[PDB]
């Protein structure tokens, strides 16, 4: 199953 | 067969990211092998050398609605810290759980968590929580309690 999309910086 | 997938901790931010591929290895006389990692959904420019023993581990599991019972005070979890300028998965410990009856949308429980890297605290829903895979054990135990 699926993780949330990481957004860096 | 059972698949085994990994996540790796970045030296840039101390957050954990899914690993898409292991590209190369390097060894030191002092020990602690390092592996070159391509991160899932990021591409070559984000590639990193990662300490295998310290910063690579079996992937944390985003929770199914029924699996909130396997999230306990005292646990390390991988928690989505969603800010305005960034949103990243960080290690955290569960301090307290407010368990509420589920509805059409699934789990309504809430968890007070404390992030390991900055000691900041947050109340989060289950959709931001990833279980360490060994907690499958708990669920298995629970599964054995059912009626045949
Ligand atoms: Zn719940």
């Amino acid at each position: 199953r699926t993780k949330q999309t990481a957004r860096k910086s | 067969s059972v698949s085994v997938e990994f996540e790796a901790k970045s030296a840039r931010d101390g957050a954990w990211y899914d690993v898409a591929a292991f590209l190369s290895h390097r060894l030191f006389e002092s020990g602690d092998p390092e592996v070159r990692v391509r991160f899932s959904g990021f591409g070559a420019e984000e590639d990193e050398w990662i300490n295998v023993r310290k910063c690579v581990r079996q992937r944390s599991l985003p929770c199914e609605a029924t699996e909130c019972v396997a999230v306990l005070p005292g646990d390390l979890i991988l928690c989505f810290q969603e800010g305005k300028d960034q949103a990243l998965y960080y290690d955290a410990h569960v301090l307290d759980a407010q368990r509420r009856r589920h509805d059409v949308g699934g789990c309504r429980c809430r968890f007070l968590v404390r992030y390991d890297h900055d000691s900041s605290e947050e109340i989060v829903p289950l959709r931001k929580v990833c279980r360490r895979p060994e907690t499958d054990y708990r669920l298995q135990i629970l599964h054995a309690a059912r009626a045949a």
